[PDB]
């Protein structure tokens, strides 16, 4: 098998995700012990706006 | 053309060994580059059976 | 018939495997995916079928 084959290295993603038919990725995490979830959601939306 | 019988000598034995050409050339180049070392003369050959 | 056979033979997906795959031997410390002949993606690639 070494008389007609070569070899090299590459970089590849071992896990591909899709959401609603488009490539996507997911971040999962909680909020602070002393604040509401909705405020964290709004701040995450503002951060994603950037 | 058809032989009558066969007479064989067994006290010494020949072993014909297959080397891939690319590995042979690569090792020759490595030895010519000073990375490898040679000792005395003919190299030692060991055997592993089935 | 020959053209169809050549296309079906050289434009097919092959499942290669994994370096350090399951079940590994005791002492392995390198695991990676293996990439091999994949589906052709361009006309220039597709026109080099032998």
């Amino acid at each position: 098998f070494s008389a007609f084959s070569s070899s090299r290295w590459e970089y590849g993603s071992p896990r591909l995700e899709r959401y609603n038919g488009l490539p996507s990725m997911e971040i999962l995490g909680q909020a602070a012990p002393g604040k509401s979830t909705g405020e964290a959601m709004e701040l995450m939306e503002q951060l994603a706006s950037k | 053309a058809t032989a009558l019988a066969t007479v064989q000598q067994l006290d010494p034995i020949y072993v014909d060994v297959t080397q891939s050409s690319n590995d042979f050339l690569r090792l020759k180049q490595e030895l010519a580059n000073g990375t490898l070392k040679q000792e005395n003369g003919k190299a030692k050959v060991s055997l592993i059976t089935s | 018939v020959d053209v169809i056979t050549a296309i079906k033979a050289q434009n097919a997906q092959v499942a290669a495997g994994q370096l350090g795959g399951t079940p590994p031997v005791k002492g392995q410390q390198l695991n990676a995916s293996i990439i091999a002949q994949t589906r052709l993606t361009s006309t220039e690639e597709f026109g080099k079928i032998l």
